[PDB]
């Protein structure tokens, strides 16, 4: 339990999103991240080692949400210059520009099959659009406020939204209905991620609780105190033993998906981080943020 | 009961709602009333 | 105190078989340096076990924790709370000095430390054995409220605040409290006067906390173009009436001198607002309001230089990094190269946390123009910024489409928006002019390599 | 105005090589906003100065408030407002270096202005924003204050 490596001055802007793969699929090793200085950078994690791949640009704003597809080695990277532009990590090279425009672009959510690709809208809707065809292929028709978060299960079956006030979206990918309203949260939602096994539902909220739902019957699972900050990014351990909450206060606390507790936190960096992600089996944690600096994060 | 007048007779509060407001140190309105009027003076 | 002080001082450097004269020297140096407590607790602690050996009573252990709660040693300060309720349930017979009021204390102080120690899962389970126990205490009963208030100010925080004024009426932290849940909605704007004014009687007076606050819900109906209706001016006037009425009996409060330089810069002296706010910042700048105060008079005096970073202090507390409010203080008259490109980047960083709001989606657009006429109109510079210019401008232009449509705004209608449009025409108009003025300097580029390289060749 | 600096300074040790002369002792102050170094070399037989006692040093052009750029010379028969009147330790001296982190192509971000105030030096050595007032062969003042706070 420690921090592995420590990449100085990782960007000329502050990171707001990090993507690292987690199958055999050329992703776990490659390592990509979105800042506000308009590079996306394809970090290749060869040889223990976090060296630069792939430079790509074209965004004319900042990078708002990188993932990397799970059954397939390309990339995608949103903004709020709404237009979603694809990439590829095989070729550093750009797929298509998917122009959602004027403004409605939000971070992506990458399908489990790797066949759509969902997005937040101003309007309060959830705009899937397909990762071959660029159109709006079916909106789901759940208004409010906005989406300010969408995950894709890793199985696929269902589907969580965050609003600006706290209210759960669950939905169904499979139907392309909405199935619960879990409306546990009066914050707005920042990010969330479905448990590996699609049983667990994390929700990082602005109350600094570590609410963890349950989506087959749509019921609390436990209310855990999180940091004093506002949880960020959090994401599941590949194992399914622990999950990583990334907050507002220079604080990385791996908190216990069983037992909810803290099993370790790192305070190496200066500023907030921004994103948390695992590695392909669990060890490795990269981190980004504010001080533009990725951390390597190793849990044996 | 009993443990209401059990605790609030031995405690101290050091600092309460009406200590925030005023200042740890000394200073007085000679320097500020004075300034207060000087400019309802001119208009 | 200060006969007190003399006779510890007396007591201090003597040796008579000091026992207690730290208890008493502790005791005075509570309300003074934090520091000088402890060390008297620290000495104390080691004193009473020369004698016989006797286990430290709970009642000095609670209160050096209690020092150290305040202080950043809040682990030490749990362990020191743990083993004060260790010893004080130790004491089957000290009936007489109730042992239970010391358990019950220690856990109050450990409750609100588990509060603050980012776990409020115990701190809830702590106040809730306390009210198990003892439904007749107040602090507890408020502290649970606030724990339910972070997630909302509609959930059990708002019940439980009212039903602990029901219970004591006379209690002016509670009746305060329910004058503080009408804040977060300020609908209730004219109508909180009522509410503020139910514990003005003469036996609670005096009361500096109603009245500021009377004064601070009286300086929020400011800001509003009806003053030359005689309306505002005449709020003004009730409100500096009541700074003054709570500067004449507290000289030393801080707040009346902040709302009477808030009241003369509305009145317009900024010049005059910098002494009314100097004693104030000298006083203690580390209050959020002044900070904003004062780079307001700065910002106003074409200093950005002095009000950026006032605005960054604000922002290095512990709550959050990018608010809304700060940023838009923030560009105010930005003209400069690096008040320009780099207030986009902090419009942006406001926007990514939360987009709903119309002000940072006009302002960026605003700033995009503002680029885009300071590199097409008079230059005539770097020919990939005049590409870039043009991507710069049509995402300005779908951005004006866009914003006409939205029904609310930021209390003025944004029917103005033809004028940018037409704005946007000319630049356009002008950049696709000046393209042509990039390709005669790639021209020109070219010829001078190449008549370079001939002169190259001759050597 | 003429204020070319003005910030709060507290001071965190004295002499640490040692105390060589009797009278003046190295001041290594600290500042609380702008985050600056400071090496001010002040009397301490008619100004005592202990630890953790805090000041408000305003480096000033002039003494007057409305900047009339005085020639200088000792001229105590004077009537004339003066900003010395709320400040226990004034000094006059002339900075002679500006050493600062230049590189060849990029402008620094850090300088260093030193000054002699006919013997007593200091390094007011921070970031090259607040520093510009600062230019060699310019005579400055110190007006300090010790805060009772």
């Amino acid at each position: 339990y420690g921090i592995l490596f420590k990449q100085e001055q990782a960007h000329d802007d502050a990171i707001w999103s990090v993507a690292w793969g987690t199958n055999k699929k050329e992703n776990s090793e490659t390592v990509v991240t979105g800042s506000l200085d308009d590079l996306v950078k394809v970090w290749k994690w060869r040889d223990e080692r976090l060296d630069l791949q792939w430079s790509l640009e074209g965004h004319q704003l900042g990078v708002v949400s990188v993932d990397i597809s799970h059954t397939l080695p390309i990339a995608a990277s949103s903004s709020l210059d709404a237009h979603i532009r694809l990439w590829d990590l095989e070729n550093g090279k750009q797929i298509k520009s998917i122009d959602a425009g004027p403004v409605d672009a939000w971070t992506l959510a990458f399908s489990p099959d790797s066949q759509y690709l969902a997005t937040g809208t101003h309007v309060g809707k959830v705009n899937i659009f397909g990762v071959e065809s660029g159109k709006k292929e079916y909106s789901l028709d759940t208004r409010g406020k906005f989406i300010l978060s969408i995950a894709y299960s890793p199985d696929g079956k269902y589907l969580a939204s965050g609003a600006i006030d706290g209210i759960i979206n669950i939905f169904d990918i499979a139907t392309g209905k909405l199935l619960h309203t879990l409306e546990g949260h009066a914050m707005p939602i920042r990010s969330l991620t479905f448990s590996p096994d699609s049983q667990l539902l994390v929700t990082a909220s602005d109350d600094g609780y570590i609410k963890i739902y349950d989506v087959q019957h749509a019921n609390l699972a436990g209310t855990l105190s999180g940091h004093a900050s506002w949880v960020l990014n959090v994401a599941f351990c590949p194992d399914d033993t622990h999950f990583v909450s990334s907050s507002s206060d220079k604080s990385v606390k791996v908190w216990d998906v069983g037992t909810r507790t803290c099993v370790h936190t790192f305070f190496d960096h200066q500023d907030q981080v921004w994103g948390v992600k695992y590695n392909g089996n669990g060890s490795k944690i990269v981190s980004v943020g504010d001080d533009q600096e990725i951390h390597i994060y190793d849990c044996p | 009961v009993d443990v209401t007048r059990d605790i609030v007779s031995r405690e101290r509060v050091w600092r309460t709602r009406t200590t925030i407001l005023q200042s740890t140190g000394k200073n007085f309105s000679k320097n500020i009333f004075a300034i207060l009027q000087s400019v309802k003076a001119r208009e | 105190r200060d006969i007190a002080k003399g006779h510890l001082k007396k007591v201090t450097e003597q040796y008579p078989d000091d026992v207690e004269a730290w208890i008493e020297l502790a005791q005075i140096l509570e309300q003074t340096d934090i520091q000088g407590a402890l060390s008297a607790y620290g000495t104390a602690t080691r004193i009473l076990q020369e004698k016989v050996q006797a286990d430290v009573p709970p009642e000095i252990l609670n209160n050096v924790g209690a020092l150290h709660f305040r202080l950043g040693n809040l682990g030490e300060a749990k362990k020191y709370f743990l083993a004060s309720l260790d010893r004080a349930k130790a004491e089957a017979e000290h009936d007489e000095h109730y042992y239970n009021a010391i358990s019950v204390t220690t856990s109050y102080n450990l409750a609100r430390l588990y509060e603050a120690m980012c776990e409020f899962h115990e701190a809830e389970k702590l106040y809730k054995n306390i009210l198990r126990e003892h439904p007749n205490y107040v602090d507890c009963y408020l502290r649970l409220g606030a724990m339910a208030r972070d997630k909302g100010n509609f959930y059990e925080a708002s019940d439980w605040f009212k039903e602990a004024l029901q219970i004591n009426q006379d209690h002016p932290d509670a009746w305060s409290l329910i004058g503080n849940l009408h804040l977060a909605k300020q609908e209730w704007g004219p109508g909180q006067k009522k509410f503020e004014r139910i514990l003005k009687q003469p036996s609670t007076q005096s009361d500096t906390y109603s009245m500021l606050a009377l004064g601070n819900v009286w300086l929020q109906t400011l800001h509003q173009p009806t003053r030359d209706r005689e309306k505002e001016k005449r709020h003004q006037d009730r409100a500096l009436a009541i700074y003054k009425q709570v500067l004449r009996n507290d000289a030393k409060n801080l707040y009346a001198a902040n709302g009477i330089g808030a009241v003369l810069a509305h009145k317009g002296y900024f010049r005059e607002a910098r002494d009314v706010f100097a004693q104030v910042r000298e006083a203690t700048a580390d209050i959020s309001d002044v900070w904003l105060n004062l780079a307001h008079i700065y910002v106003e005096q074409k200093q950005y230089i002095s009000a950026v970073q006032m605005y960054e202090n604000c922002l290095r507390k512990f709550y959050k990094h990018q608010n809304t409010e700060v940023v838009l203080y923030l560009a105010r008259a930005l003209f400069k190269c690096g008040k320009l490109q780099e207030c986009k980047q902090t419009l942006l960083k406001a926007r990514h946390v939360a987009p709903s709001d119309t002000v940072l989606m006009f302002n960026v657009a605003l700033v995009l123009q503002r680029l885009a006429t300071s590199v097409l109109k008079d230059e005539k510079s770097n020919l990939k910024e005049v590409l870039n210019a043009v991507k710069e401008l049509e995402l300005a232009h779908r951005y004006f489409s866009y914003l006409s449509k939205v029904g609310d705004k930021m209390r003025f209608d944004l029917a103005l928006a033809a004028t940018e449009a037409r704005q946007c025409s000319d630049l356009l108009s002008q950049a696709q002019y000046h393209v042509a003025r990039a390709r005669k300097q790639d021209e020109e580029e070219r010829e001078l390599r190449a008549k370079q390289e001939q002169e190259k060749e001759l050597l | 105005a003429g204020i070319l600096f003005e910030d709060i300074f507290d001071v965190k040790d004295i002499d640490p090589e040692g105390k060589k002369f009797d009278r003046v002792s190295r001041l290594h102050c600290e500042s609380e906003s702008f985050k600056m170094d400071l090496i001010l070399d002040v009397n301490i037989q008619i100004y005592p100065v202990d630890l953790g006692d805090k000041f408000r040093l305003v480096i000033a052009s002039t003494l007057y408030e409305d900047g009339t750029l005085d020639d200088g010379e000792y001229n105590p028969t004077d009537d004339r407002p003066s900003r010395a009147d709320q400040f226990e330790y004034v000094m006059y001296g002339k900075v002679y270096r500006i050493e600062g982190d230049e590189t060849s192509t990029e402008a620094a971000t850090r300088l260093s202005a030193y000054v002699s105030y006919g013997g007593l030096l200091m390094r007011l050595q921070g970031d090259a924003n607040n520093l510009h007032g600062f230019e060699v062969d310019s005579r400055v003042y110190l007006l300090m204050k010790k805060l009772a706070f």
